């Protein structure tokens, strides 16, 4: 009651559209790369260490690089102050971004190192992992680590019936699915799939093949903030 | 190990797989159901030699506030050391807690266990209902075993009738006992991707030399309640079709293996 | 009100009685040794890894191995569900275990190295330290760990005015004392010895004789589930 | 590092700081208010290329039971892995509890928000105010950046009016937002000793070579709400009472620039 | 180190021990009652350099749900960084658990702490009894210790005198004090199996090369209410005899020194 | 209500006296250095542990030892039993009291070891941080740990608008600032300086100078405490 109509969705946007997507990169000092997004509501900042000397070396991998990943909510950030520190849901997103970012690296270049990635949501509003993938992503490429693509995510998600692009909180809380996905765009390389909800197999299908066109939409925003650092760099 | 993935690649070009399974075969499954006696639900599931024991144990308490109108469920995954040198002790890492949540979206989502018949007083007293899960034996594909000994205690569940006194207030705690409201039996069903080929309920062995995975629960109905991709790797959209089809297909025949071994416990 | 009467007790047995003991060796793929117990209502398993690599070294004995044990209940074990993790009562049985499990290895034969111990309560029904050690010695045995003797453990305890063996739940909740011993039986060394409750010397000490002789059936129990392993392996 | 200390005493010997700042110049300094917008408050400072971001979220809550009649302020700082790589993930460290600590104090004890103005219901009902700093970037005197974003955001803040209805007995939470009553602008001033020299604003490239630090937290009335030398070193009398005075003077310039931040998120 | 095991064990084959102490003998012991004043009760006991303190702080609190009947005690051993290298900060470890547990059964089974004359109202207001033990020096025997000072610090205690109005519902708290319903007093003797010889109060340096440890604690009415065997090592059982035997005679002379001391506090 | 008057505080203190102190140096056998303190109702313990071998590695400097300072209050200390373990009033006096310590102790001497600094407060009236301050450097004395100074430190308060010394749990609590301090005294180098409350710049600049004296009185007695070591030392 009512998230379509007509066919308009509660901000205005039809069913294939996206919440405005704003991206920088290269936002922190410290980070070895960065990158800053707005995507909707969401505001996420994502920072890359290094490639670095693993602690403790019993980590380490002798032939490759680890990626680790931190996801985590500032108390701030949702409209239920959170407690700080995480919780089992920021664990299993961390672990389920490394999930997809991790195919992107080329970690037997940096081997016996940790590629730490960090991603704080500042504001949350549905979508904060998709949204974290893509800054993190921006991030990497940010640090001058070499990549086989991008990732670039984007949930797909069914509301009122019908299979919609980029759930917002609302939609998300009133939806009946939420599909997140992560892709290398090019090679269609699908690195992150979760599905949450309760969905025929028609309609999950179309919510990947959708959230994947969310996912390419966003790649060529990424791109641009990359182009845009790579003009920026370009003085002198 | 290192050995083995080239092993574990080659037999996999030829069709074949270390234990002679297809690519689409479950190992030997057991499920017994009612094991741990003083829970109230319980199941023990083999996946091979993967072997884990569900509890499920009931009290009355407070629903959340968001919710006066539905019981409880919460899912822990215990990855006790005894299961595996690779377990460690201490609060749960992002495995077990990544196999809770997937299993617990997978019946929350499919309201498997319907939380609103689970309601005593509204706002006030209602069902709560633990789901532990104590995995004994790490020799792979845990999270299809979990969601298997998830779902059969669940089955197997048998929580003590109350009811609500309305001259007196009290609620009445009776000897007597009944099924929880458990109307869909959601399996996951969990493909590992190595090189180009899925294989389905990879072994530890097969575990430490994929690509990726990915775990697909659905229910009797045709739906599908949880997706998870876990670990790296990358999956191809058409991997992904057939990973859910093929887990209709896989979970349709664990259900029967689950209602089989339920029904057995009440002979 | 009334755990003795006539001089039967609740489930039937009289006073020097031991509940059903079922024990099986070798149930576990991953540990180095294992051993399951169903000692009543208990439903006990035990595992051991290895002798291993210490982590972190500043643990490692120049000389010998160490013991580590780890007791734990599963939520599902006892009546009111148990929230997960160790307490302080399973880990001061972790820590007696241990100093029962000890005296019976030779730790010298395997310097720098950790013996681990898990004993995990499936179900709980008084006793679950006693049968914990008894399954843990099957458990070392079946890991191939020399050791001067097994360890057998049994209690004994007074309930109503009179000193029982092998307290059930019901009775050692109604009791006056729980009395669990383990010992080393070939030499009689008692390696676990407390007493909870109230009694005079001559009670403790007969209470300490009784556990013992329920110890030494334990023991033959123990040894037939060896005898049993033993000609198991025997095929080929 | 260490080859540093060296060069920054030298120039420090000439009158000079690396940034060629004066000894008594703060870094350029940007904040910007109302940042978050689903929090109640929230200011993002930027003193030269630290960054932090505090975020106000208020609740209803029981006050505590030594004071019924006042309502409730908690201060946490974050110090997020991302924004150093000397930040690690887990509990407040030490330092991440003292800045936290001191910022609270500077606020608490100068009454700048007052929880007396925060009562709803006495004893019972009183707006609960969370200040969570979140450092975004490391780049020295994390104290004076997380004091001048918490006042702001503390300023930038509105919370729903609440209302008491004394038929009912309800409370009821209204669309309509109000001020926190704000009443002063408490604002660390922090000085880092190097040598015999005094620099304020530490960057992080000074606080790595500094003897010890001390920061000065004063209010527009002329009052001290805190004072907290930290780290090492020692000061001497007068280079406290230098201290009190130069931080009165540099506050002042902040709160202008605090106020002016304030107001253009009004606009 | 290692060295001193074979000191210490030619010794104990001469009757002797490195202190001259005869194999019953405790060290030289110092009870001193009353010693944190703002504390309920509190004892610090001297076990030749072995130091322990114990505070009694008591508040009034809701009782246990199983037991509505009964006050509340809970016993805890901090073993402090400071009383010896071996003590490392954070929660009880196993030693730390182990010595509070032991030490609490011992009052808790002799009843030597009556928790039924601590009711005031029943199942809703009762008296809670910390016994907050401070180990400050560790050179063995932390179990005697311990237990001497727990005891002599319940002696101590002095309690506020608690009245429920039966007119308002009211419980009022008086100035006026009363001592704890202590009605027993358990000790706690330990020995230190060395060899085949037993010695009871062992020193640190005992303790380094002991084969195990037994704690028998006996009341004045010739009852045992704790057994631990502690450590690795095995007893023989006319050892396990020996122990409970020489526990008594030792028990009362301690208790003499206990109630001395508890008296000494009162003039 | 009225903490002074008439100008006698509650105890009977003029503004500027100071509560009893008395102090004794070598209490404990374990430390390497040890002194407890009476100063008021507080009495604490301070010990002191060596230099020792720093673990773990990662932690050494190379060129100095550290010092690591952990205050404590024992749960029957304050009148509310404190819930044992830190909390972040003992986590910031524990880093301040490092603060305070450290430019006493001449580290360079003791490279890749650490200096442990333990203070307990086994009973607690104002003023523990100064107290344990002044305990810590007669502990740092007692260990035979090289010192510039040792560190003297005492409190100054405004209590019913006037600035008094050595507040008193009460006049903390309904005072209107604390400002404890600790120095140096040789050189009159201040080493702690806190303020808790509000002051204008003349109340607060009185209350560090009046601080300070009563910090070179607590010195006096700090030296007369090691007076009193040297004496008892020189036998035979
Ligand atoms: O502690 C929390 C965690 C989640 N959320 C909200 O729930 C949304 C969606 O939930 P989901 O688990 O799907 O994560 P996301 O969509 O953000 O990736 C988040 O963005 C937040 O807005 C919240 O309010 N509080
Ligand atoms: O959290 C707990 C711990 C103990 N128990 C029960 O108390 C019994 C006996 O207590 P005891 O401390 O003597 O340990 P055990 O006899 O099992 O070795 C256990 O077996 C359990 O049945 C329980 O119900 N919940
Ligand atoms: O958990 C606590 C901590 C503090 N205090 C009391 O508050 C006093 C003063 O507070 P402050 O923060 O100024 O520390 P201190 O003056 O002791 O150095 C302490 O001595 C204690 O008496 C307390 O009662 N409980
Ligand atoms: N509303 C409600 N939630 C509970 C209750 N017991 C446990 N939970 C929830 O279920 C989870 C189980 O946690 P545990 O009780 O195992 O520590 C917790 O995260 C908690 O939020 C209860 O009695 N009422
Ligand atoms: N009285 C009261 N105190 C609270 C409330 N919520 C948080 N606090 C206090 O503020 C601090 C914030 O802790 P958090 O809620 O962030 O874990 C806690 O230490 C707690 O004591 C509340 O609702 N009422
Ligand atoms: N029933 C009851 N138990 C308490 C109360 N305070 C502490 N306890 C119990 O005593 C122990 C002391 O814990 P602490 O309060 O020291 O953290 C806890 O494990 C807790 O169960 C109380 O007020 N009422």
């Amino acid at each position: 009651k009512l998230i379509d109509e007509n066919g308009r969705r509660i901000d205005g946007r039809k069913k294939y559209e996206l919440r405005p997507i704003k991206m920088e990169v290269g936002v922190l000092k410290n980070a070895n790369g960065s990158a800053y997004i707005e995507w909707g509501k969401n505001k996420i900042i994502a920072a890359v260490y290094g490639p670095r000397e693993l602690h403790p070396k019993h980590l380490q991998r002798p032939d490759r690089a680890i990626l680790r990943v931190r996801y985590n909510m500032a108390p701030f950030s949702v409209e239920e102050r959170k407690k700080p520190g995480p919780d089992r849901r920021s664990i299993e997103i961390s672990k389920v971004i490394k999930g997809a970012l991790e195919p992107a690296l080329i970690l037997e270049m940096f081997p016996r190192t940790a590629i730490d990635v960090f991603i704080e949501v500042l504001q949350a509003d549905a979508g904060t992992r998709v949204a974290g993938i893509t800054a993190a992503s921006l991030a990497l490429a940010d640090a001058g680590i070499p990549m086989r693509d991008l990732v670039a995510a984007c949930a797909a998600g069914k509301i009122e019936g019908e299979i919609v692009l980029d759930l917002n909180k609302e939609e998300d809380n009133y939806g009946e699915a939420d599909v997140p996905v992560a892709i290398m765009p090019l090679k269609n390389d699908i690195t992150l799939l979760q599905m949450d909800g309760y969905l025929t197999k028609d309609e999950f299908i179309e919510a990947v093949k959708l959230a994947i066109k969310g996912a390419k939409a966003v790649y060529q925003k990424q791109r641009e903030a990359l182009k845009e650092k790579y003009l920026k760099i370009a003085q002198e | 190990a290192g050995i083995m993935r080239d092993h574990i690649i080659n037999l996999l070009k030829e069709g074949k797989r270390i234990d002679d399974r297809g690519f689409e075969d479950y190992r030997p499954i057991e499920i017994e159901v009612g094991v741990i006696e003083k829970a109230e639900g319980s199941a023990l599931v083999k996946l091979g030699s993967t072997q884990v024991l569900v509890g499920i144990k009931t009290s009355l308490g407070e629903p959340f506030p968001d919710t006066p109108n539905m019981g409880v469920m919460t899912t822990n995954v215990e990855l006790v050391p005894l299961a595996s040198p690779t377990f460690e002790p201490g609060p749960p890492d992002e495995r077990a807690i990544e196999l809770a949540r997937v299993i617990d979206r997978g019946i929350r989502e499919s309201k498997a266990l319907n939380l609103e018949k689970m309601v005593i007083v509204p706002g006030k007293i209602v069902r709560v209902v633990f789901i532990d899960v104590h995995v004994l034996d790490h020799d792979g594909n845990l999270m299809d075993a979990i969601g298997i000994a998830a779902i059969a205690a669940l089955l197997n569940a048998r929580v003590p009738k109350v009811r609500y006194n309305e001259e007196t207030g009290e609620v009445e705690t009776l000897d007597e006992t009944e099924p929880l409201p458990v109307e869909k039996i959601p399996v996951p069903v969990t493909f590992a991707k190595i090189g180009n080929i899925l294989v389905v309920d990879p072994s530890l062995d097969e575990e430490l030399v994929m690509d990726g995975k990915i775990t697909i629960t659905t229910d009797e109905t045709g739906h599908i309640s949880a997706v998870q991709k876990s670990e790296g790797g990358a999956f191809k959209l058409e991997e992904v079709m057939y990973a859910v089809e093929t887990a209709f297909k896989k979970a349709e025949e664990i259900r029967k293996l689950i209602l089989e071994a339920v029904e057995k416990a009440k002979q």
